[PDB]
């Protein structure tokens, strides 16, 4: 419970996990060569857990990126940090499914699979003791999700003593029409339920509309959603990444927040909204974020939590906080909407403090809890699969790689079964 | 002679006890490197250290712990030729908030070498008496492999006296909301073992810090630093050659009066904050009425609702025998104050004339004289009404069981140990009743 490693797949899921490393670089005074240029030692205090010590004091990520269209690799050396993730880290296959989760998983996946785990195994044996694993994939497209997928299948039967993370991208319309997304959807979450431990839903439905209605950008392309992905991804994993009484660990994170195997999505919420083009923000107080968080265009999930429940919540707290105004500001906020709060979890909201705030901000703080409103998502999916799935059209491309039906049935299956525990649980009280 | 060895079990317990091993060094006028200046020739502190040929005298203490970041941290802190390198034991993975975790899964692989540490420190000593047990409730690792290794230690010694100084968790200090199952698992499963226990509500220390030090945020290290004190108070009549010596044996006679009631609850007085310029000195009278209102005690409960099994006072400064007697008398005339008629009279007399240290840097002030009442009361069955509450509020719907379950231990364990503290707490309510 010492090192994290990170898996990388698919386009969307290479672009995000690349320019969030670059971020994380930049915040933690990290050049792009691979030496330390920051002034306090905070950054270098647990500086481990994600990079790995080199030659010459150089820090290498330890994130292996899988893409079988080799675009993303032109694409990922094109930005910044291009060359700080070794080559062997880059192994890309030369096919592409194109949005087709049976090609991306069965036919090129075996030739993959081999060289991923022993790469994988190089570091892990190459690593003093593992956390777990973290996965940026986007579940819509075929080629990632289905990588993805089978990483997870894979590590999941190779590694059953490691947590297992995932920031999975769920598909939507207004960003991307395929019409093939709730099937790769459906059964990619069918795959995350049985191999996971913690799943970040980052839906590009909800980034799309907050940066639409928000950030006034008529057409967001992928640079904006990525800031928010990166923005809020560094804002989760600053428990990971510096020294903390709240959330050490994956297995602490898993242990505090999910109450019930079957039910591990996540809420992503941070404050405020900053766009990639405005630097020149006023620092909100905390009042204004404690209240921020209630807000669902402030949550980067296509959500309402005022339609679910509160199971369990973490924030972190990024700034010159004054801490005692923090705790009596979220015992406030925790008081005056206790209904939206389980009452047979007590003390279920929790608080953390980060002494080191994002770069180009200095007030921020993020709202990572599970609750059951996610419930509207499934529902969203789950129509979308019928209404796409009653005619029984599309079918042919998958039943051509010789597996039937009978996959979509059962998943179909569980996730309406996963909406019921939602919908019970949510009812359910003392 | 009488030589005791203190476990710290968890980063709270070895975060208690580097504090509570600066405070002792520091009253005992032992400097860090471990040597005498100009006092190598009172023997009272050769049981709690260890003295070798070089002078140095090591504590007689270990440190354990699932992660390597406070070990470490001790190692390089101040202290680092204070303790041996062989009491210092780290790990590479966490029990992380579990309790099943710290006592199957990962506490297995650990408790060997726990047990050899203890041997190794136990072959000098000749004269065993007890051993000392510092870690949280709240805790995965401070629970499961404190409870694993008290049953460890039952099997190898037995008859050998266990105390425990656990960490109370407190929702202001909390670090898991899974605390509860973890607490009750633990105290299940050391009631039988655990001869002594001292319970100290993080809450209540919270709030003395808040208020009786002016503190707008009580941290770790002043929370720390004021239950060294309080423990350091306590233990200073095993720790000093006092009149009326009281030793774990004896803290088991008079404390503990019935087996399956043994949760002392303390209360020190005076505590007066550094600043002001001037402690503003209250007399033994006044410092002896100061240790009775609910609002100094280490544990939240009110003790009107309570019942005395049996009270004890430990006076440790600038007192007087006369003026203690004389304090004695004037708070026997409260009626507030009710012991069981089975019990004859629950007081007792300590008196310590070496005046109380205080650790340099803390905000704590100087104080000639002060005293700790110890007091076993049925007040803590408000704390354990609380603790079972939130418990059974938390297993009604089944919630972080599969965690436990994952771990080999199912949710039977959790039956015994809910009808166990059901129980407790029918022993509670039986004897508050004369
Ligand atoms: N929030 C973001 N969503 C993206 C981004 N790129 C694509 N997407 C969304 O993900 C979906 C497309 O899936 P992918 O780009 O991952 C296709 P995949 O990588 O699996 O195969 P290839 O790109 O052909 O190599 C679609 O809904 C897009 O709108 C991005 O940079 N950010
Ligand atoms: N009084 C006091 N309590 C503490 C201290 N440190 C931790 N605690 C309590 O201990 C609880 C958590 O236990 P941990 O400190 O994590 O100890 P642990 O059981 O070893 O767990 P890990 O350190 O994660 O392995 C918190 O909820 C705190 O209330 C301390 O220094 N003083």
């Amino acid at each position: 419970m010492r090192e994290i490693v990170h898996i990388q797949a698919g386009q969307c899921g290479n672009q995000i996990g690349a320019k969030f490393w670059e971020v994380i670089s930049d915040e933690h005074g990290i050049d792009p060569t691979g030496s330390y240029h920051g002034d306090s030692d905070l950054q270098l205090e647990r500086i481990n857990v994600y990079y790995n010590e080199a030659a010459g004091n150089k820090y290498v990520p330890r994130a292996i990126l899988v893409d079988l269209e080799p675009g993303t690799m032109d694409s990922v050396r094109s930005g910044p940090f291009g060359q700080i993730f070794r080559p062997d880290n880059f192994v890309f296959g030369q096919s592409g499914a194109g949005n087709n989760w049976a090609k991306g998983h069965y036919t090129e996946g075996a030739e993959l699979v081999d060289s991923v785990l022993d790469v994988v195994r190089k570091e892990s044996e190459s690593c003093d003791c593992l956390q777990g694993f973290q996965l940026t994939h986007s579940l819509g497209g075929g080629t990632g999700s289905g990588m993805g997928t089978l990483l997870i299948s894979k590590i999941r039967e190779e590694y059953p003593d490691r947590i297992m993370n995932t920031f999975s991208v769920v598909p939507s319309p207004k960003v991307s029409d395929t019409v093939v997304e709730p099937y790769n959807a459906t059964l990619s979450v069918h795959q995350l339920v049985e191999n996971t431990d913690e799943t970040y839903c980052i839906d590009n439905e909800a980034l799309y509309d907050i940066c639409f209605r928000t950030l006034k950008l008529t057409t967001p392309t992928y640079g904006d959603l990525n800031h928010l992905v990166s923005a809020t991804m560094s804002g989760v994993t600053t428990c990971l990444r510096f020294p903390g009484q709240l959330n050490a660990d994956l297995r602490k994170l898993a242990v505090n927040m999910v109450p019930f195997p079957r039910l591990h999505f996540f809420m992503p919420g941070f404050a405020p909204l900053t766009s990639r083009g405005s630097q020149q923000y006023r620092a909100l107080t905390v009042p204004e974020l404690t209240q921020q968080m209630f807000d669902a265009k402030n949550m980067m999930a296509a959500c309402d939590p005022r339609h679910g429940r509160y199971l369990t919540v973490a924030a972190v707290f990024r700034g010159r906080m004054s801490m005692k105004e923090v705790d009596e500001q979220m015992l406030n906020v925790q008081n005056k909407n206790s209904s939206y709060f389980v009452e047979w979890i007590p003390n279920n909201v929790k608080t953390a403090v980060c002494d080191i705030p994002p770069r180009g901000l200095k007030m921020s703080a993020t709202f990572i809890g599970n609750s059951t409103a996610i419930q509207e998502l499934f529902k969203r999916i789950s129509e979308q699969f019928t209404a796409m799935f009653r005619r029984k059209a599309f079918l042919h491309w998958y039943t051509g790689e010789g597996m039937d039906e009978m996959e979509f049935t059962e998943a179909e299956s569980n996730m309406n079964d996963l909406v019921s525990e939602y919908q019970q649980y949510q009812d359910a009280t003392a | 002679m009488r030589e005791c060895i203190s476990i710290h079990v968890g980063q709270a317990g070895v975060q208690i006890g580097n504090a509570c091993w600066e405070l002792y060094c520091l009253e005992h006028g032992i400097q860090p490197d471990g040597q005498m200046p100009s006092d190598k020739t009172d023997d009272s502190f050769n049981t709690f250290f260890s003295e070798t040929g070089a002078g140095k005298h090591v504590p007689r203490a270990v440190f354990v712990d699932l992660e390597p970041t406070v070990i470490d941290e001790v190692r390089t802190g101040t202290y680092r030729q204070l303790f041996h390198p062989e009491q210092l034991i780290t790990g590479k993975e966490d029990a992380a908030n579990n309790y099943a975790r710290g006592h199957y899964t990962i506490g297995k692989e650990i408790i060997d070498l726990v047990l050899d540490r203890i041997r190794k420190l136990a072959d000098q000593c000749t004269g065993l008496q007890g051993f000392l047990v510092f870690h949280s409730f709240g805790g995965g690792t401070g629970s499961g492999f404190t409870s694993l290794l008290m049953e460890r230690l039952s099997v190898d010694y037995g008859k050998k006296s266990k105390l425990e100084f656990s960490i109370y968790p407190a929702p202001q200090v909390s670090t898991a909301v899974v605390e509860p199952y973890n607490s009750i698992l633990t105290t299940h499963t050391t009631l039988e073992h655990s001869d002594c226990a001292f319970m100290v509500d993080n809450e209540a220390i919270y709030d003395i810090c808040r208020r009786n030090l002016d503190i707008e945020r009580p941290t770790y290290t002043n929370l720390n630093r004021l239950i060294s004190q309080i423990v350091s108070s306590i233990t200073a009549s095993l720790r000093f050659d006092g009149a009326l010596n009281v030793d774990l044996t004896e803290f088991q006679t008079n404390l503990v009066p019935y087996p399956r009631i043994h949760f002392p609850l303390a209360t020190y007085a005076p505590v007066i904050s550094a600043e002001k310029a001037y402690h503003e000195q209250l007399s033994v009278a006044e410092i002896t009425n100061a240790c009775f209102e609910p609002a100094n005690q280490m544990v939240k409960c009110d003790p009107r609702h309570g019942k005395y099994m049996a009270c004890c006072l430990l006076y440790r400064g600038d007192v007087v025998p006369k003026d203690v007697n004389a304090a004695i008398a004037t708070i026997k005339t409260k009626r507030s104050i009710q012991f069981v008629d089975w019990c004859p009279t629950g007081f007792k007399v300590g008196i310590n004339y070496q005046p109380p240290t205080v650790v340099p840097g803390g905000d704590l002030a100087k104080v000639q004289r002060a005293v700790c009442m110890l007091s076993n009361t049925t007040a803590i069955a408000e704390a354990w009404a609380r603790l079972d509450h939130k418990f059974d509020l938390m297993y009604a719907k089944r919630a972080f069981v599969h965690w436990y379950v994952g771990e080999g231990m199912e949710e039977g364990e959790f039956s015994e140990a809910r009808e166990d503290m059901a129980a407790l707490e029918k022993d509670y309510e039986e004897v508050g009743v004369d």
